[PDB]
């Protein structure tokens, strides 16, 4: 019953330039249970070796995670975040954009 | 420094 | 002003499995130790450089307080079971919060003492270490407890005390270090067109600590009406980032100006596109 919803930003470590490898990054937040599974994807694809941090909350009691891996960003390949917690219903995936 | 003993909720 | 905290979480596990209980550590809002029940050696490990400084008592010292800790977390969160009515075995997540700020002058301004079951708020220590507010009529049992038991005073103590003494310590120890700032490296990029207008965002990347200001203006007078900004987020090296965006009418791009303010920056920076 007490759950909290999270929030997701993917984003690259580094400004990303197609063929230089760098780290894909997402920050899930605002979340209540502390567990949670978060995948991140490549053209639908769950990347293999995914590295996320320790599970830390803030003043708000919510949880927050950074799941991160290594991308090397072209412009054929698409990237992705798909989270699965109690508080939803089905998954939430948001996809990286280059521009933001 | 930790904290330490305390009674149960 | 300085503080220390300890974020506490003991989250039960569906079946017989015991609770997992994690400790985090804060000075001045960085993390500098943690215990952890899932580790295969778990004790409280340096979080920070500046605490390699100590020695071998402490670290069994500390990690010692965390196993005392661990069990009473595995009690209260059976108790609130029953306060709860809850069942033998769910998803069931106690958190407490704890520390000591120091004003100016470094003696305490403040001590901090409270707990959440099921991320709600449950029962806090009130400013004056020695009352406490129950959240519901389920917190008013514990407290009615820890009023018979005179819980308050013995936490009094080790906020004015050794919460202040150690916190004094830490920071004699993490000097420079928990001083030091990242400055921002900004630029802005440029997306794009819909009809009549273009999106200017202004990127700061690479800065610690994670405040930081970013503001679009348009010949000179600020523009915050639909203003496009992220939550600032962790770059995962240690470093934050963040955006300003403005969707802003082709042509008067050079009319745009944008600033980003940070504790590291000896001026604040200026771009446009």
């Amino acid at each position: 019953m007490i759950q909290k919803t999270p929030q997701i930003q993917v984003y690259s470590r580094h400004p990303p330039e197609n063929g230089k490898p760098n780290i894909l990054n997402c920050y899930v937040t605002q979340f209540h249970p502390p567990h949670i599974e978060i995948q991140m994807l490549k053209n639908g694809k769950k990347i293999p070796k995914v590295e996320m941090s320790d599970m830390s909350f803030s003043k708000d009691w919510s949880f927050y995670i950074l799941a991160h891996t290594e991308f090397t960003p072209t412009e054929t390949d698409t990237y992705a975040c798909r989270v699965k917690h109690d508080s939803m219903a089905e998954p939430k995936t948001v996809y990286w954009d280059r521009d933001m | 420094f930790a904290p330490g003993v305390f009674p149960y909720m | 002003p300085h503080s220390m905290r300890y974020f506490e979480t003991a989250v039960s596990r569906p079946g017989l499995e015991e609770p997992r209980y994690i400790s985090v550590g804060y000075v001045d809002n960085k993390e500098f130790v943690r215990f952890d029940s899932d580790a295969e050696n778990p004790r409280y490990e340096p979080r920070a450089p500046w605490m390699e400084q100590e020695g071998p008592e402490y670290w069994e010292r500390e990690t010692q307080k965390a196993k005392g800790q661990e069990q009473w977390f595995r009690v209260s969160l059976r108790n609130l079971l029953g306060y709860y009515n809850q069942s033998a075995g769910g998803s069931h997540t106690l958190q407490q919060m704890s520390g000591c700020d120091l004003g100016s002058d470094w003696r305490l301004l403040r001590g901090y003492l409270q707990f959440a079951y099921e991320g709600r708020d449950y029962i806090a220590l009130n400013e004056d270490l020695k009352t406490w507010t129950a959240a519901d009529m389920a917190a008013q049992i514990t407290r009615r407890k820890w009023e018979q038991s005179g819980a308050a005073e013995h936490y009094k103590a080790y906020l004015e005390g050794e919460c202040v003494e150690w916190l004094h310590r830490y920071l004699k120890n993490g000097n420079a270090t928990l001083l030091r700032t990242d400055s921002p490296k900004a630029h802005v990029t440029h997306h794009p067109r819909s009809k009549g207008e273009v999106t200017l965002r202004c990127w700061a990347l690479g800065f610690y600590p994670a405040d930081i200001t970013l503001t679009w203006q348009l010949n000179g007078e600020e523009l915050t009406q639909d203003m496009e900004l992220v939550e600032t987020r962790p770059a995962g090296d240690g470093t934050f980032q963040k955006w300003a965006s403005v969707v802003v009418p082709l042509g008067k791009e050079q009319n745009y100006t944008c600033r980003v303010y940070h504790e590291g920056l000896p001026e604040p920076l200026t771009l446009r596109w």
